[PDB]
This record gives C-alpha cells, structure tokens and sequence, in this order.
C-alpha cells in the first residue's frame, strides 16, 4: 500500500481525517506524482484551507514546483482562494515563482478575475 | 460550443461514448495550470 | 496503475489516441464530488 | 446486447467531431470479418 | 504505418483506449466502398 | 506508399486494373500486413474470384497464414464465396488447416450457415 498516492488522492478530496492518519502512518507530505504535483499543490486549487495547514505544519514544502513551475501560489492565485493565499505568503511563499511562461501567482489572479488577491500579492511584493 | 447530438447501435458501442463524452466534457473542469504542466511533460516523452 | 508503453501502427490513430488519452488521464485531478456531480446531471437525460 | 439504437448529446464541437470519428469506427467494426478480428486479438495479448 | 509506442498511466485508461485502438486498426480491412456507403448513411442522417 | 501495401489495398477494393498494374510494376504477390494478411486472403474474404485467380495464377501461396493461422480457405468459407473456395481447392488449399482456436475451413463454414461450402469440404476431405 503506496501511501504518496492514496494522500494525493485525500487532499484533491478534501478528506481531512484520511490526509491526517496517512501522515501519522508516515506518508511524505512532499510525495509528488508524474508531473510533480504535491498534496499542498491538490488542497490549494481545489480550496481545502484545513488541509493545507496541516500539511504546511508537518513541513510540505511552500514553493514546491510542477514540470510547469506551479506553486501552491500560483494555484491558490488561480483558483481564487484569498483564505489559502494569505497562509501560504504566512508560511514563505515566492511571490515572484514564475511558471514556464513567466506568470506570476500575482499574473494569474488578474488573468481569472481574482482582484483582492492580486492586491495581496502586489502588497506583498 | 452549443449542444450536439448523436444516435449510436448496439449498447457497447453507447457506454465507450458516454466513458468518452464524460472525460471530454469534465476535461473544462480541469485546473488549466496541471493541463499546461501535462502538456509540457507529453512533449517530452514524444 | 504505473506508465505502460501502447503499441500504435498509424500516426492518424496515434494522434487520435492522444487527445482522448489527455482527457482520460487528466480527470485523476479532478474531486469524487466532482464527478458525481457531473454523472448525476446526466442520469436526468437518461 | 439488443442492437438497440442510443441517444447521446455532447457540449462543444470538437468534442462531437471526436465522438463521431469513434461512432464510425466502432459501427464499422461489426462489418470486418471475426476471422481478422480473432487474428488481430491473439496479436493484441502476444504483445502483452 | 510505423509501429509507435504512447505511453499510458493506468490499466482503465490502457484497457480503454486499447478497445477503441482495435476498432481503428481493424478498418483497413473494409473495401473503400463499405465506408462510403457508411458515410453516405450518416450525411443523408444530419 | 509501399507496393505491397497498395495491392493489398487493391484487392480488398475489388479493382483488378489495379491488381494487374501492380504486379507488373513488380509488386509481391505474398506480401503480408502486421498480421501475416496476403493480398490473397483479402480478395478471397471480400469475394474477389477474377482477382482470386490472377493471384494463384502469379504464384500467390493459397495455404499462407496470418497471425491465427486463418488460410484463404478459412476466410473463403467464413464469407460464403463457393466460387472461391472450389478454386482455391483445385489449387491445393489444405481442408485440414487449422486456425489458433483449431477450427477447419470446414468449422467457419458451419458456424455462419455455408452449408453449400461445408459440404464441398467434408467431400473435399
């Protein structure tokens, strides 16, 4: 039983207690599949503010990056997720991580609408 | 991107193109940024 | 469930392959919830 | 099993133009000879 | 008519797309004709 | 984009101009697909008897057999072409060959309702 995937799988999910017990049976919290996507990558976009301090607190890596160069920053920033972003900024996250095409977490707020995150990011410079 | 419809014999042939309409359909759903981070990792292995 | 290599006579069918094979792989980021959103919405047209 | 006619709608085009490249190939399936079909198979898991 | 190799996570995706492969493939064995008809079918359908 | 691949394609299609310009350009009259197919079984499972016969009569193999071990023979009886089945006899066709599920040209005959075929064989025993 390869507990990488099955904490993948309870992050997207938003499983909170499952994410909890996979961690203390020894999960890596910066387990990463095909394409180097991480748990706090998964809470972040899908908007599980929970999950994501936890995973933060037990020492997910902030600025983790995908093949694509996506943090937890930029996902939170896309996604529209002010809550996520603000703990993320709290925890170290780069403001100026740039994905493969140069955006920024900041570029990605204005590119979807999400303007009060935008202006923490732009603040937070 | 209006709605088009289609008919289709034989049931096997109907549940394939319905498992095929779903990803399709729910691939809009998909955080762009893990699309983009896919399509810069099927380059590679192409 | 790790990386196996499909055999394919015919760039036309591989290329085909790789667009559905996109939409397949990439529903693995998307919530349970999600989907059984999507699923109970056509249930309705049934 | 019946060979029953289905009813399917799809969102955006060029997932239609997907599903009808596939609608075809599928239908037309019925129509190659089992013999080629079998040969095809026992060579689908001899590559296994 | 190479013989390429699309790389697959998972045996539902494999499995899946090794069906649809199949009905592909096998359509080199239909005379021209058959599919015209076919096509002509689904013109004279719209 | 292959000699042998068009006149596969030829005898499929029924086009015997095309067969015969083929072979006079010098196209292998035992070419074989991915699948061990010959021109000669194609003509012979899509009822192709003039196409048939300038394939035996340019020294086509009338007991090839493709991946499953499907002869002419098999794929003549499987499609209820007796005009082709009595030729590819007369040209030695093997009544016994077996396919990879040990069925007979005989067997395939019987499963489809070729009841004219069937008999042919079991007298061509």
């Amino acid at each position: 039983s390869d507990l990488g995937k099955k904490l993948l799988e309870a992050a997207i999910n938003g499983q909170l207690d499952e994410v909890r017990i996979l961690m203390a049976n020894g999960a890596d919290v910066n387990a990463a599949d095909a394409l180097g996507v991480t748990p706090l990558h998964l809470a972040a976009v899908w908007g599980h503010l929970e999950i994501v301090e936890v995973l933060l607190k037990a020492g997910a890596d902030v600025n983790a990056q995908d093949q694509h160069g996506n943090t937890p920053l930029h996902l939170a920033a896309w996604a529209g997720h002010l809550e996520i972003v603000e703990v993320l900024l709290k925890h170290g996250a780069d403001v100026n991580a740039q994905d493969k095409f140069g955006k920024t977490p900041f570029d990605l707020a204005i590119d979807n609408g999400n303007k009060d995150i935008a202006e923490v990011l732009q603040k937070a410079a | 991107e209006d709605t088009y419809y289609l008919q289709v014999r034989g049931r096997k042939n109907f549940e394939i193109l319905m498992k095929l309409k779903e990803s399709l359909e729910l691939m809009e759903l998909v955080p762009q940024p893990l699309v983009d981070s896919y399509r810069q990792q099927q380059q590679l292995l192409q | 469930d790790e990386l196996l290599y499909l055999p394919v006579r015919g760039r036309e069918t591989y290329e085909m392959l790789l667009e559905i094979k996109e939409s397949l792989e990439l529903m693995q980021y998307l919530p349970q919830h999600t989907i059984e959103t999507y699923r109970q919405q056509q249930q309705q047209q049934h």
